[PDB]
């Protein structure tokens, strides 16, 4: 029997469902045929209405403490939860029904994970993080805007193979992909380590591939797999486009200023 | 209770019918509908079921950031909010970006429109024409025959790659956990397709979910990454460099480009299009023509793609409005004018200080009030019949002059023909689709499997479910020939000696006027896109949004007027009620994006 997994949509973009679908390896449509049994999922299963919401009564007496609940998005508190409607009822109290007899959570994104763009300041709908509301279940958090689509099916692969949550850092992050800041193997590291930074877009220093610092990029306090495993199928990241890192896998990261206004006190990350 | 309104006789004293949540949709949905006697939709209402409030959280944020919150609007259009801010950011501060910058984003607004369109057919779409457990019946010598005659191009159609892909299929669901498929409509009477063609259908399915994932490397050449690239107010960030390794553009990566755009253009014209046109005709002979709903006399579209840049004579996708099905008749749209787009809040869950006007963006208001009507059943927080007489969805109602207009693929392929109707040369290309399509359908494809010869014109053919489906694929198809040139383009540009990528004349904000308000507009996948900016003292003063998916799943406005999913539900049978298969096949031509539509 593959694993199922009941994959929840709360307020979100659906940038981690896509990110999901975009891996190589392994393929989605390997992780979806022979490895999990996805039986809930907004986005491609064919129930809708009264037959989709049935499956989960379902899956959770068959599979009982034996599946994997994943949260893309998150429960607004505001409008009374209503700001999210599933079945006519706030999308907080399916997450609290599915969750209970979950054997692992997953917070999919920068939303599940911290709040996302929809709690960024004034957080009109009270947007909540999956651990915040889940206080009694193991979550593991995969931030990033989205995360990279092979960090996703890595966490998953890992999950499946060991039947075991891999191990994590203070902040609920799987190490073997957020150990390392943008910054540590950005390729543009010897640019910054010599003071050769892009100062306009455009000038001579950014055709040159200079450092990105001056131009605000938050590689130096991110955490994410982005400059090592890079991209779909590795074929580029933010920086290598051109454009700094604006820090998305980090809490609260919509509320640290300008995206283009510089890291202060440059000394630290030298 | 019953009224009239465009047309459409509008009734809700027959049987409620609740389908929440709409699956196979970006974001949340409900609809309901009331049937008839003889399970005839005579009443359908569509409510937008969640709202994150992007408009207020970007007030007094730097312009320059906009793109990237508002890129989080959605994650499935990705990048055509981020486009349509930069636009609106650039027109504010009389910012005129590069030629290089122009043509990359070109290139991957193109991108983004064959993704999301043959993600959308295949893996949403699909399964509300094609039957998974009749593709387990079909014999795959009789599946390549099919396959041979619907696209004779296309390599992968030998009787034994079918029969593997058979085998799959048949251990999958003998396994007792179908996934995606358990709980489905399989076997319904709403399904016409032979075994063959749904095999056929679902093999497709299976190579789609795999190459999409090589088209958004474009994105990822150009934008960092997939989904959300980055854009960059003034031009792109990817400078060019071709003597230049450490270049994010050198000639390398654009070679890498080409090979992508190349296969997407094999892709469209050998497996989605052929597809959509067979099927099309299947469920045309089947008298599956219904759906059209608004598309049947009022559509608009902004108009885009140029060819000549900030030149809209030009617009390869020619827009306007179209009312009352005179295709005669094009009005022009112009987004600055307070008399045009105008968003009503009457029906949606939230306040203006008079409800019964429509503001137009510059001065639009996002203050939510979620409350419910009298004659609701259920609860504040356990709906079980919501109540459309009174405030129902977090979609504001857009109307254009206060007519309900229909947006899309659909409604720029319509205008397109109009224009073309007109004498206008630059959209040759969608017309002569449209003729190709409407005899493939018509005589071809008939002719080719045994059938009845039909003889329906365009104006028939178009505003129809299988008509709005169609029109997606063929601007994919579009799309992709479009972005080859750009690319060709592109290169010219570059080997002729300009390789700027960013104009930064006016980067800060200590060179912005004091005030400046602007409009950037988009022909995103599912319609017209306009994003409205008023800038105060180098700060977001107001932000507004009207998606596309705002105006197709509006709800009625001050005058009752219904919008295009409601209209498009009208009249329609059921096989079974208690099986929502016609509800989704109809919703889900239009491609809705709830969190879009909600922003
Ligand atoms: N296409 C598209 Fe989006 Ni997810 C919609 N509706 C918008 O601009
Ligand atoms: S500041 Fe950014 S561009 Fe520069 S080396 Fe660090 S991560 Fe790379
Ligand atoms: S913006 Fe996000 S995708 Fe990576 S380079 Fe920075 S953590
Ligand atoms: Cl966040
Ligand atoms: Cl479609
Ligand atoms: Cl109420
Ligand atoms: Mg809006």
């Amino acid at each position: 029997p593959r694993t199922p997994v009941l994959w929840l949509h709360g307020l979100e973009c659906t940038c981690c469902s896509e990110s999901f679908i975009r891996s190589a390896h392994p393929l989605a449509k390997d992780v979806v045929l022979s490895m999990i049994s996805l039986d809930y999922d907004d986005t491609l299963m064919a129930a809708a209405g009264h037959q989709a919401e049935a499956i989960l009564e379902e899956i959770m007496t068959k599979y009982k403490g034996n599946y994997i609940l994943a949260v893309e998005g998150n429960p607004p508190l505001n409008q009374d939860g209503m700001s999210c409607i599933i079945g006519g009822r706030p999308f907080i109290e399916q997450l609290k029904y599915v969750a209970k007899d979950a054997k692992a959570i997953i917070s999919w994104g920068s939303c599940a994970s911290w709040g996302g763009v929809q709690a960024a300041k004034p957080n009109p709908t009270q947007a909540t993080p999956v651990h915040k509301v889940i206080t009694d279940k193991p979550i593991i958090k995969v931030p990033g805007c989205p995360p990279i689509a092979e960090v996703m099916t890595g966490v998953i692969t890992y999950m499946l193979t060991f039947d075991r949550i891999p191990e994590l850092d203070r902040q609920g992050r799987p190490k073997m992909f957020y150990s390392q800041r943008i910054h540590d193997k950005c390729y543009r590291r010897p640019h910054f380590d010599a003071g050769q930074f892009v100062e306009e877009w455009d000038d001579e220093s950014a055709r040159k591939g200079f450092c990105l610092y001056k131009m605000g990029c938050k590689g130096p306090t991110t955490y994410n797999a982005c400059s090592t495993t890079r991209w779909n199928e590795g074929t580029s990241f933010p920086i290598q486009s051109g454009h700094g890192c604006i820090g998305c896998s980090e809490d609260g990261f919509w509320d640290k200023g300008s995206f283009y206004d510089r890291l202060t006190g440059i000394s630290q990350f030298g | 209770s019953a009224y009239a309104t465009q047309g459409f006789n509008l009734d809700d004293r027959g049987r409620r019918i609740v389908v929440d949540p709409v699956t196979r949709i970006e974001g949340h949905m409900r609809c309901e509908v009331n049937v008839d006697a003889n399970n005839v939709i005579r009443n359908a209402v569509s409510t937008g079921t969640m709202w994150r409030g992007l408009e207020v959280i970007l007030k007094g944020r730097d312009p320059r950031d906009a793109w990237a919150f508002v890129e989080r609007i959605c994650g499935v259009c990705t990048g055509c909010h981020a486009l349509a801010s930069v636009r609106a950011v650039e027109n504010a501060l009389d910012i005129r970006i590069p030629k290089n910058a122009h043509l990359i984003r070109e290139i991957m607004a193109k991108t983004l429109q064959v993704h999301d369109h043959a993600v959308h057919f295949y893996h949403l779409h699909a399964l509300d024409w094609v039957d998974v457990m009749s593709a387990l019946k079909a014999d795959p010598k009789r599946t390549s025959e099919l396959q041979q005659l619907v696209s004779p191009a296309h390599p992968l159609s030998s009787a034994g790659y079918f029969r593997d892909i058979q085998n799959r299929l048949k251990r999958f669901v003998e396994s007792g956990q179908l996934g995606p498929f358990m709980n489905g409509y399989w076997g319904s009477k709403a399904y016409v397709l032979p075994p063959e063609a749904n095999l056929m259908a679902v093999t497709h399915y299976l190579e789609a979910l795999d190459l999409q994932k090589e088209w958004v490397k474009i994105h990822t050449i150009f934008g960092g990454k997939n989904p959300h690239p980055n854009y960059l107010v003034g031009g792109v960030p990817c400078a060019i460099n071709l003597d230049a390794a450490s270049a994010p553009v050198n000639m390398e990566r654009l070679s890498f480009v080409k090979a992508r755009i190349d296969e997407i253009i094999e892709f469209n014209k050998n497996v989605y299009v052929p597809d959509v046109l067979a099927i099309g005709t299947l469920y045309k002979q089947a008298g599956w023509l219904y759906g059209g709903g608004l598309a049947a006399t009022n559509v608009l579209d902004y108009g885009e793609y140029p060819n000549v840049a900030y030149n809209k004579s030009t617009d390869q996708l020619p827009g306007g409005a179209i009312l009352n099905g005179n295709w005669d008749e094009v009005f022009p749209v112009d987004p600055r004018d307070s008399q045009q787009v105008q968003e009503f809040v009457s029906h949606s869950w939230y306040k203006y200080a008079d409800e019964s006007v429509g503001l137009h963006p510059w001065d639009g208001v996002t203050e939510p009030n979620y409350v419910l009507g009298a004659n609701t059943k259920g609860t504040r927080t356990r709906i079980e019949q919501i109540d459309e007489s009174a405030k129902y969805s977090w979609i504001k109602s857009p109307r254009w002059r206060g007519h309900a207009m229909e947006v899309g693929p659909l409604s720029r392929y319509i205008l397109a023909y109009a224009h073309a109707r007109s004498g206008n040369k630059y959209a040759e290309r969608p017309k002569e689709q449209l003729e190709y399509s409407a005899q493939m359908i018509n005589s071809a494809i008939p002719k080719a499997l045994g059938l009845p010869e039909t003889q329906y014109t365009l104006k028939q053919l178009l505003p129809s479910t299988i008509g709005r489906t169609l029109a997606r694929a063929l601007e994919s198809q579009y799309c992709g020939e479009m972005m080859h040139s750009d690319w060709h383009d592109l290169v010219a540009n570059i080997r002729a000696g300009d390789t700027a990528t960013a104009n930064v004349d006016k980067w800060d904000p200590a060179t912005w006027p004091l005030q400046a308000k602007g409009v950037g507009t988009v022909a995103a996948p599912r319609g017209a896109l306009g994003h409205w900016i008023r800038i105060k003292d180098g700060r977001i003063e107001n932000y507004q949004c009207v998606v596309p998916t705002t105006w197709n799943g509006s709800p009625r406005d001050y005058k009752g007027q219904i919008g295009a999913f409601e209209a498009s539900l009208m009249n329609t049978p059921m096989v079974n009620p208690e099986q929502p298969v016609e509800i989704l096949r109809t919703l889900h031509s239009f491609d809705p994006c709830l969190a879009c539509s909600t922003h």
